[PDB]
């Protein structure tokens, strides 16, 4: 019953997130003035926080969501569907207690006519998670939905193998993400579009 | 050696307002000190990497608010924490008597965590009111180590962070065996 895993390959996924969190933290500088921090966190005032999130964090996070992601899933209601990180987002942002905001964010990025692509929707979603201090929250919510994970991932995918073979490494990932929730983000969800 | 860290730990700094929590972190992380007092609102943090017995260790260090009205949700401070640095001011008897409530807060929120006790502002012998021998004896009773520090003149700060990093590293190696 053995799943084949290269731990270094899985570490690679987390490493890219680490690098992105570091760059984003470096950008917020060492000022102790909260007003300065809010400016550095505002993508209109500081386009650079938007660039960092877009070019480093979004692809590192997408790569996690892509690892061992099934090409297709067979939906009970819809039939066969192309399966993408955005599909996993839809699955893991359904309305329930304690997830109203998360669902609202899914809905609002879904409705933007400016976005025109599922990868762009995914990116706006990440920008959104940062605004509401919930990037780690969402990841942890995703992990704990074993039904979403069995649906969308192969056993060797990181989000799946996390439960079985390498739970510590996924704990690292969540820990790495934690201080993003402390940063005064104010990101335009349409930042990618406006570039 | 610029390689990927071998270990990642989260450290938490707690203790009374004004005691020098931010100053300890600022000196360890940026090697700076300022006489200025800017009270911490919620949490701030610093991410640094140290070398300890050939191992590369990444430290995500959280610096909490001392004032109760600027304290954010306690659950969030503590989640995922490996080591807690408990700070009092050797110049303030009151900051010392509150150490037990901080220790209790740790117990309220953590199962298995390393701790260390820090007496900061050891800069002014004339105004020192918490004597080493009393603090040491108390530390012993709680099974934790004591460091008296000065963020002001950069004394024992590196040593202190090294200690708690070592403790946390040893707890990790021990849990792996068991
Ligand atoms: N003499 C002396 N003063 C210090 C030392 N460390 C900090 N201070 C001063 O004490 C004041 C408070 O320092 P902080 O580091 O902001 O204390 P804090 O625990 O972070 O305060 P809160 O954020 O409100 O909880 C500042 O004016 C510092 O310059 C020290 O080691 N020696
Ligand atoms: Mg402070």
């Amino acid at each position: 019953e053995a799943i084949s895993i290269d731990l270094l390959q899985k570490k690679g996924l987390v490493k890219a997130v680490n690098i992105a969190v570091d760059l984003i933290v470096a950008h917020f500088g060492t000022s102790r003035d909260p007003g300065v921090k809010a400016k550095l966190g505002n993508s209109s005032v500081s386009p650079n926080v938007g660039h960092l999130v877009l070019k480093y964090l979004c692809p590192a996070v997408r790569a996690v969501l892509e690892d061992g992601l099934k090409a297709f899933v067979l939906d009970v209601i819809i039939g066969q569907r192309k399966n993408m990180p955005w599909s996993v987002v839809e699955a893991s942002t359904q309305l329930g207690p304690s997830t109203k905001v998360l669902h609202g964010l899914y809905n609002k990025v879904s409705q933007f006519p400016e976005l025109t692509s599922h990868t762009m929707r995914f990116n706006a979603f990440i920008l959104g998670l940062l605004n509401i201090r919930s990037l780690e929250f969402w990841f942890n919510h995703l992990y704990n939905h074993e039904d979403i994970i069995q649906t969308h991932y192969q056993p060797w995918g990181f989000l799946s193998a996390a439960h079985t073979v390498c739970p510590g490494l996924f704990e690292e990932l969540l820990l790495l993400l934690q201080p993003l929730a402390l940063l005064p983000f104010s990101l335009d969800l349409l930042f990618q579009h406006r570039l | 050696m610029a390689r990927d860290y071998d270990h990642l730990f989260k450290l938490l700094i707690i203790g009374d307002s004004g005691v020098g929590k931010s100053s300890l972190l600022l000196r360890f992380a940026d090697n700076t000190f300022s006489g200025s007092y800017i009270t911490t609102i919620g949490v701030d943090f610093k991410i640094r990497t140290v070398e300890i017995n050939g191992e590369k260790v990444k430290l995500q260090i959280w610096d909490t608010a001392g004032l109760e009205r600027f304290r954010t949700i306690t659950s969030t401070y503590y989640r995922g924490t490996h080591g807690v640095i408990v700070v009092y001011d050797v110049t303030s008897a009151e900051s010392f008597v509150n150490v037990k409530r901080w220790l209790h807060e740790i117990n309220q929120n953590c199962d298995d965590v390393c701790r260390i006790l820090v007496g900061n502002k050891n800069d002014d012998p004339e105004r020192k009111v918490v004597e080493t021998e009393d603090a040491y004896k108390f530390a012993g009773q709680m099974g934790i180590q004591l460091f008296e520090t000065s963020a002001k003149e950069n004394v024992n700060v590196e040593e202190m962070f090294n200690c708690i990093t070592e403790l946390v590293l040893r707890a990790k190696k021990d849990n792996l065996a068991k």
